[PDB]
RNA sequence: UCGGAGUACAAAAAACCCUCCGAGUGAUUUUAAUCUAGACAAACCAGUCAAAAUAACCAUAACAUCACUUAUUGAUCCAAAAU
């Protein structure tokens, strides 16, 4: 069993992005992440695989 | 005064034979010869010490030396472009003039404070000009018409206190040069260039009213000057009702050096006369 | 009188006489806010952290650059700041020149005119004290409750 | 270092030591963490900002990277808009 | 309260005030070794900046 | 190369081609912010903690947890990706 880096951006707009170490076998992974640029919990969506 | 020298009569002439030098002023040298300096003069034992083979500087043996095991960061990006200004503060520029170093009767600029000792400005070295500096604010008691690069809002407000006049203008490098040494620049012969216009970077700086900038629009300077007076609460003085109005209104042209001269004139200084060009390129040239 | 393209007469051909940025406009700003001729100004210098303590004191109820409802509501709200003969105290220490700290006092002084100037003005908040300080009155509420005939 | 060139015979500097670190005119001389822009996912919320931090160099640092380096570096600057301008100078120092 | 003092004492109100002791700092190093640049900052008398022969 | 126990009996440190166990990652959701006093540790590079303050959410909310929890890791340059 190997994990998968995920990047992760915001859905408020504002470009951040913040790195997930998450395993293989799961589907695509949604949390709930507090970007400092807005200031307030934002909802967050895998974006792009980095490293595995 | 001098009562050492009553003692010189008693004392035998004084020549080539019987000098000293201070005491302490010459340490002697040490040479490799005897038992103490022998036989090692200093050097080790073995190794690259007594070999003279040692590395270079900063070499730690092998191990990723100190400054090559830290990241690249820039501190010193593009430092050989960027502006510097020769800071002068208004407690110099008040002992300036208490001493007679620089008037105020006469309009004071860069050239005037360079001849009077108050400032040095390297051109080589990437300065700019002089920025007004507020250190000595509330002890400022002349009144000047000083002309600088650079000024703060500050040091403006304690000078129009006064009743005096702040003007900043931009000197391009070629023109700076020949603005902080005018009489070497005579020397070399050559026609006096026009005064070029400043970067873009450097345009909002000396087009807005508030920084008193020489290509500012003259109409609202009235009410820059009323805003400063206002902020720090200080009557502002009817400047057009001293004698010396047309001392304090004196400026120069964007494309004018000095003060009363024109681009394209040559001073001929063994001869103490200046010559003007008569082609119409020329004059263009010159003008534009 | 040598002229360039670049001179001020040929780039701004409105003003062009050299008088013209030297005058007066006093029409274009009549107000005379703060006509610091009748406000008693006083430095102290404490050198040793070197500031200059610069202090603004002036009669309240003599202050005719203020109106009759303004004039009060200084006198509501700022009460700490009152004197005992009716003179209005401000201090600043903030920055070492003199220059600046008595602009600081002449902002502060504006500020306080212009929020007590409007009627409307009554901004309300909600502090960390504020919460303590209800509950603490709300407390000796229930000892006042009693109602008996007093001395 | 070159301690003697052959074309003018002065004292060439180090251009390694430049690109990296920042020298105070008080002497002392500034730089930046070594790894913050490596592996950021892996490293804790304190660990990342103590890597972001500028830091000072000891005594033997400082006067190494002060013989590396010719005198043109140790001048005094005036920039404008400097944000290490105030830094430059020493203060209330009872050695 | 104000009123005891003014009218009945006859006595200018006293006002006090709740001042904390200042923080505590290390003896200032020549040359700190491995500190934050604002190590600088704290050893500070004011902020205004102060030229000297300049 | 990194950690734990003994050698190293009671503050710290302390070696061997010395005696025994491990690590080069998984599981889960509580997805763990910004800024700064003072310190442990240390040749250097690195590593660790941390009050106050600000934001987040019970509207005066910061230790991600478990597996001996301790180790689960790699400096510049350089390369690629949105920056
Ligand atoms: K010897
Ligand atoms: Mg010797
Ligand atoms: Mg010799
Ligand atoms: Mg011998
Ligand atoms: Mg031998
Ligand atoms: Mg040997
Ligand atoms: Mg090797
Ligand atoms: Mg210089
Ligand atoms: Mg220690
Ligand atoms: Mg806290
Ligand atoms: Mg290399």
């Amino acid at each position: 069993s190997k994990t998968i880096l995920v990047k992760m951006m915001s859905q408020a707009g504002t470009g951040f992005s913040f790195n997930t170490k998450r395993s293989r076998l799961r589907e695509k992974l949604t949390l709930l992440h507090y970007d400092p640029v807005v200031k307030k919990k934002v909802l967050f969506v895998e974006q792009k695989k980095i490293r595995s | 005064g001098p009562r050492a020298l009553d003692l010189l009569r008693a004392l035998p002439r004084v020549s080539l034979a019987n000098l000293k030098p201070n005491p302490g002023s010459r340490k002697p040298e040490r040479r490799p010869r005897g038992r103490r300096r022998g036989r090692k003069c200093g050097r080790g034992h073995k190794g690259e010490r007594q070999r003279g083979t040692r590395p270079r500087l900063g070499f730690e043996g092998g191990q990723t030396p100190f400054y090559l095991r830290i990241p690249k960061y820039g501190f010193n990006e593009g430092h050989s472009f960027r502006h510097q200004y020769q800071p002068l503060s208004l407690n110099r520029l008040q002992y300036l003039i208490d001493l007679g170093r620089v008037d105020p009767t006469q309009p004071i600029d860069l050239t005037q404070l360079v001849n009077g000792r108050g400032v040095t400005i390297q051109p080589s070295k990437r300065d700019y000009g002089v920025q007004l500096v507020e250190e000595g604010a509330d002890t400022f008691k002349a009144k000047v018409n000083i002309e600088v690069q650079m000024a703060s809002e500050l040091a403006i407000a304690a000078i129009e206190k006064n009743g005096g006049v702040v003007t900043t203008a931009f000197y391009d490098p070629r023109s700076l040069e020949i603005l902080c040494k005018p009489v070497p620049f005579f020397l070399r012969g050559q026609p006096i260039p026009k005064r070029m216009l400043p970067p873009e970077a450097l345009v909002p700086y000396y087009t807005d009213a508030k920084n008193r900038g020489y290509l500012a629009d003259p109409a609202r300077f009235p009410e820059a000057r009323l805003e400063l007076a206002r902020k720090y609460g200080y009557v502002l003085p009817d400047i057009t009702k001293d004698e010396l109005f047309k001392m304090l209104s004196t400026r120069k042209d964007p494309r004018q050096i000095f003060f009363g001269l024109a681009p394209g004139w040559v001073v001929n200084m063994a001869d103490k006369k200046i010559l003007k060009p008569t082609d119409e390129n020329l004059l263009k040239y010159y003008s534009s | 009188e040598f002229q360039s393209i670049y001179s001020l007469d040929k780039l701004y051909p409105e003003s062009r006489g050299s008088d013209t940025a030297w005058r007066l406009p006093d029409d274009a700003k009549q107000a005379n806010d703060i006509p610091v001729d009748r406000l008693t100004i006083s430095y102290c210098r404490s050198s040793g952290k070197v500031n200059s303590k610069a202090e603004v004191r002036f009669h309240l109820a003599s202050a005719d650059w203020i109106a009759e409802p303004v004039r009060l509501k200084l006198a509501v709200k700022h009460k700490n700041r009152i004197n005992r003969s009716g003179e209005l105290i401000l201090t600043s220490e903030c920055s070492r020149y003199q220059f600046r700290n008595l602009a600081d006092c002449l902002q502060k002084l504006r500020d306080m005119i212009a929020e007590a100037s409007q009627p409307a003005k009554e901004p309300s908040r909600e502090d960390a004290e504020l919460r303590r300080s209800r509950i603490e009155n709300m407390n000796r509420e229930r000892l006042r409750k009693k109602r008996i005939s007093s001395a | 270092v070159t301690y003697f060139s052959s074309r003018k015979g002065k004292r060439k500097t180090v251009k390694a030591v430049i690109y990296r670190f920042l020298r105070l005119h008080s002497g002392l001389w500034l730089r930046r963490k070594a790894g913050y822009k490596k592996k950021l996912w892996k490293k804790t919320a304190a660990r990342k900002r103590r890597l972001r931090e500028f830091v000072f160099c000891n005594k033997t640092q400082s006067k190494l990277l002060d013989k590396m380096t010719t005198s043109f570096w140790k001048r005094r600057n005036w920039y404008a808009d400097d944000p290490y301008q105030k830094y430059q100078d020493r203060t209330n120092l009872k050695v | 309260v104000t009123r005891v003092f003014h009218q009945l004492l006859d006595m200018r109100e006293p006002v006090f005030e709740f001042v904390r002791p200042p923080p505590y700092h290390p003896k200032q190093k020549r040359f700190p070794h491995r500190q934050p640049l604002r190590y600088l900052d704290r050893y500070r008398d004011s902020h205004e900046p102060t030229y000297g022969i300049y």
